């Protein structure tokens, strides 16, 4: 727990985050920033090995 | 005799059952549905229990 580095989502609890549609869209990452804000989880990025 | 080979993994706790277990998930991944097979990496040889 004590390596877990924050993220965009995290430092904007209480705020306002203001992303870009084509940086989610061409990142690919826009099915899972969506998941992550209906349902409420996030999952930090974790290396394979 | 390896401890960590013959333990009861305890993977649901009981509750009064009122509601019953109600688990919706939204993501519907093979590690979230069925669990992931976490190993222990001794002396750089892979082993799991």
């Amino acid at each position: 727990v004590s390596l877990i580095r924050p993220g965009a989502v995290h430092r904007a609890q209480g705020g306002y985050l203001i992303l870009d549609a084509l940086s989610l869209k061409r990142e690919g990452t826009w099915e899972a920033f969506k998941r992550a804000l209906r349902n409420g989880q996030v999952e930090p990025v974790t290396e394979p090995q | 005799l390896d401890p960590a080979q013959w333990r009861p993994n305890l993977l649901t706790s009981s509750s009064s059952g009122t509601p019953p277990p109600i688990v919706y998930e939204p993501y519907a991944t093979a590690p979230r549905l069925f669990g992931r097979l976490d190993y222990l990496v001794d002396r750089g040889v892979w082993s799991t229990n």
